[PDB]
């Protein structure tokens, strides 16, 4: 009978071999894919890299690009929707639209449509010449009926423009930044896992702003924010 | 016999069955048709929600200061001097000791109000919102950190929440002031109601509970008047030639 | 011989799993050293966005300390080397000393002891109120003789000199003048042979300097310090 | 063999049972919570009207003149000669050819409502209350006949509802003129907007249809101006300091 739990005994144990070399492939994939990345990572940061040789390529290595389409279900009865889903525009009166339970009723914030679990993205915002505006990212449980501080102990990192000359980035209390140049394009991008939102300018490829070291349990959304009325709409760049 | 009577309850289960069916059905329908009704009633009052009201206030004299003199009316107050020989105010706890202020009587816990103060041929005074859980007794400090949202004067300036340092460049005295109040957004707002024109407007707060009307008294011997609102020609007959000249 | 034959396979197996956990742990060590690299290079690019107090956290990390010794026998006659073979004054007049190919002829510079093969590495040098100095490090195949040898960083020196107390200005072509409101009392000198980068920081605040371009090494390199206005004002290696 | 079968089926038709009595008493639960929420409803609805409401009008220009110049805002009104000829204004049901007159946006049914108006310095104005089904393309009499409920100004003269025996004994020249009504009770009445005076009360009617206010402009260049409501800061950012003497 001894026999029968010898061949018992060698069984679960050859399956626990096989577990542990499974265990031992993921942890060598894990090794190479992060050397690889931190060979990345190491030349996105080499230096102030501004001449194109580097925002174009560590942004098409390090993060992958998203489509924002633009949902009418939640924006605010101010606002107006384009027929493709991009731009967004504002309009002398309030529509006459119905009250869903997922409709801003008193900001003038419109949502897009997928939601982001776990990853690295990114995607880019043309704001032309503009003189008010804000763009961030929000998380699902939001108070959406009511006035509410828009600040992360809430849900929101944002920041944006307004007065014409004035950029700021809405905290508590509120935070000036000081720009040499005029932002004509803007790039959000998203890291999940590490906790890092970072805006930088499109078009030659400075560092604007970035969120560091946040803990996420919950779900993200892009959210965008007007309060003006301009021959000059919000464009979202298709990739 | 023992499969046959543990058959013949089959009969009993499906009727369980049964009853438990239908009463799902009638549920059903007696829950649609309330749905349908809380539907219309949501309707009306979207519509309803977007409109602006004008009050009336009536003073409460279980707040008042033991030193204030309310007019019959409870529409108008003065500072007296020492009017307490022989007359006794007893101390319940809504009733202010230390400082001479009186509250409204309604709470508002939603939408938008505005009132008009008449403040004429007054030396200090002050107006506002108040918090109805507010400390009464002792010593306060009429700051927002406490509840207080008032506008004040004092020496001849103009004064907002109370801090010194931010007096206000008016160009005229004052005879009429208005104060607008917005619950969903934290708003509340001074007017001059000669032209219309906004004085000011105090940093968005939340509320989380009902707010009343806020009136202090600074000089003696000086009356305060709350303007009525507008009632027509109620309580009064029309003359087939008309009213003309109603006082 | 069933039950012997049996428990030897399970013995066999036993062994499987236990070297499979110990290839493991090295990966996971291997790993995890992978993501402190990771951490540290991205709070010191971080912190370069304006200036922090991390920079004299992050060396500790990064790149090994210096033990730099300087070399007698390297040192030129119008300068003196301390005892210690750590500080260099410069001196009136070139004392008796034989002709040697490791000492520059024209150049008064001064080189160390060890040799920098590979690895990264860096040191400090004060400099407190110093009207003229040149710091830098170069290769054992250059000219070290022949004065002409001009100041471009392709000729396997990397190196740039404080002039006056107000040009703090690199040693290439054109003659780049680099500004500086603050004028420092010690600097650092931080090189990395692998990708061959040198970078020239501040160590009272963190503060950037200058960076070379881009050009591979070839040859391990040795200190070059260099002295041509005789000043009270001295330097110490740190 | 079947009795065994009848036991194994028997207990899980009896354990299928409660399925219905978890799904019982949440309905039950779930009834109750909505009959709070209504009768929470039903009383708000109830402290709702009973108030004043001061209202924002805007006119609409499908019902104004071929003469009358309205402003982008669709808050002023003037009366010039000779600058619409020549441009091909329709022929509506609704237009007025006879008399320089407009009409407001909205209707009212039930309730007490009021608004004002900025008279400063025009010569001939008129002001009052209508029925949204009066007659438009006719010379028709502005006399509470026809359903016109009015206040005017004649040739210096502050008059009623254009009676000539009911010249109004003013003290001073108006500058704001505070309109008022009440549905229920039948109640249209005139005030000064200085110290909130008391003007006038037409007598007691029933109107059975909803009512519109109603301006007409004589012959004067100058126009007149409608009282926006109090906003307060909507639509604007709000600092830390706060928002002092705010100019639109
Ligand atoms: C109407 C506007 C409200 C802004 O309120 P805030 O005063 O909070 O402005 P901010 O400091 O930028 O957050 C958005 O709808």
């Amino acid at each position: 009978e001894e026999k029968k739990t010898q061949f018992r005994k060698k069984k679960r144990e050859q399956e626990l071999r096989e577990m542990a070399w499974s265990t031992m492939k993921q942890e060598q994939s894990t090794r190479v894919k992060l050397l690889e990345e931190l060979r990345w990572r190491s030349i996105q940061y080499a230096s102030r890299g501004e001449r194109h040789s580097a925002y174009n390529e560590w942004k098409k290595a390090l993060f992958k690009p998203a489509d924002v389409i633009l949902d009418p279900k939640t924006a605010n009865p101010i606002l107006l929707v384009s027929e493709d889903q991009r731009s967004v525009q504002r309009a002398k009166e309030p529509q006459d639209l119905p009250d869903n339970p997922e409709r801003f009723n008193w900001h003038y914030c419109v949502l897009g449509c997928e939601s982001f679990i776990s990853g690295r993205h990114y995607w880019e915002v043309e704001v032309g010449d503009r003189k008010e505006w804000h763009i961030g990212v929000c998380s699902k449980n939001v108070q959406r009926k009511g006035w509410v501080k828009m600040t992360p102990e809430n849900g929101f990192w944002t920041m944006g423009l307004t007065d014409g000359n004035k950029y700021r980035t809405l905290t508590e209390p509120r935070t000036n930044l000081k720009l040499p140049k005029t932002p004509k394009k803007v790039g959000v991008f998203l890291d999940y896992e590490t906790g890092d939102i970072s805006f930088y300018n499109a078009v030659d490829g400075s560092h604007i702003h970035t969120f560091l070291d946040v803990s996420f349990s919950e779900a993200l959304y892009p959210v965008f924010r007007i309060l003006t009325l301009e021959p000059t709409a919000l464009t979202i760049c298709p990739a | 016999k023992e499969k046959k009577i543990l058959s013949g309850e089959k009969e009993f289960e499906r009727e369980t069955r049964e009853i438990a069916l239908k009463e799902l059905e009638k549920e059903r329908v007696q829950k649609e048709e309330e749905l349908q009704v809380k539907e219309k009633l949501q309707e009306e009052l979207r519509w309803r929600r977007t409109f602006l009201h004008a009050v009336d206030v009536v003073l409460d004299p279980d707040t008042a200061h033991p030193d204030l003199f309310l007019s019959e009316d409870r529409r108008s107050v003065r500072r007296c001097p020492f009017r307490h020989l022989g007359e006794s105010v007893p101390d319940n706890p809504e009733r202010f000791d230390s400082q001479p202020c009186v509250l409204g009587r309604e709470s508002f816990a939603s939408g938008k109000h505005y009132w008009e103060v008449e403040v004429e041929n007054v030396i200090e005074w002050t107006v506002g919102v108040c918090r109805d859980s507010v400390e009464r007794k002792g010593e306060v400090l009429l700051i927002p950190q406490n509840g207080f949202w008032t506008l004040e004067m004092h020496k001849g300036q103009y004064r907002a929440v109370s801090s010194p340092d931010r007096i206000l460049p008016l160009k005229e005295s004052l005879c009429r002031v208005g104060v607008f109040l917005d619950y969903e957004a934290g708003d509340v707002s001074f007017y001059n109601m000669r032209d219309r024109s906004h004085i000011y407007t105090c940093p968005r707060s939340a509320f989380s509970v009902p707010v009343r009307p806020f009136f202090r008294l600074g000089c003696e011997d000086s009356p305060i008047f709350i303007c009525p609102a507008l009632t027509g020609a109620n309580g009064v007959t029309v003359p087939e030639e008309g009213l003309t000249l109603h006082r | 011989k069933e039950k012997i034959a049996l428990s030897r396979e399970t013995e066999r197996e036993r062994e499987m799993k236990e070297m499979g956990y110990a290839a493991t742990e090295q990966e996971i060590s291997l790993r995890e050293k992978l993501q402190e690299e990771l951490k540290w290079r991205k709070i010191q690019y971080m912190a370069r966005g304006e200036k922090s107090l991390a920079y004299h956290e992050w060396k500790m990390a990064l790149f090994k300390p210096a033990d730099v010794i300087l070399d007698p026998d390297t040192a030129n006659a119008i300068l003196l080397v301390s005892e210690d073979q750590r500080s260099v004054q410069r001196a009136e007049e070139p004392r008796d000393l034989p002709d040697n190919p490791e000492r520059f002829e024209w150049r008064y510079c001064v080189l160390g002891c060890e040799n920098f093969t590979s690895g990264r590495h860096y040191w400090e040098v004060e400099v407190g109120d110093r009207k003229e100095w040149h710091i830098g490090v170069c290769s054992k195949n250059v000219e070290r003789k022949k004065g002409w040898v001009k100041m471009t960083p392709e000729n396997g020196y990397w190196t740039m000199g404080l002039t006056d107390g107000n040009k703090y200005r690199a040693l290439t072509e054109p003659r780049t003048n680099l500004k500086l409101p603050e004028p420092p009392r010690k600097v650092g000198i931080f090189l990395d042979y692998e990708t061959g980068e040198i970078s020239f920081y501040n160590a009272t605040d963190g503060s950037h300097i200058y960076t070379f371009p881009h050009a591979s090494f070839s040859e391990p390199l040795y200190p070059v310090f260099r002295i041509l206005t005789l000043e009270p004002t001295a330097l110490t290696i740190c």
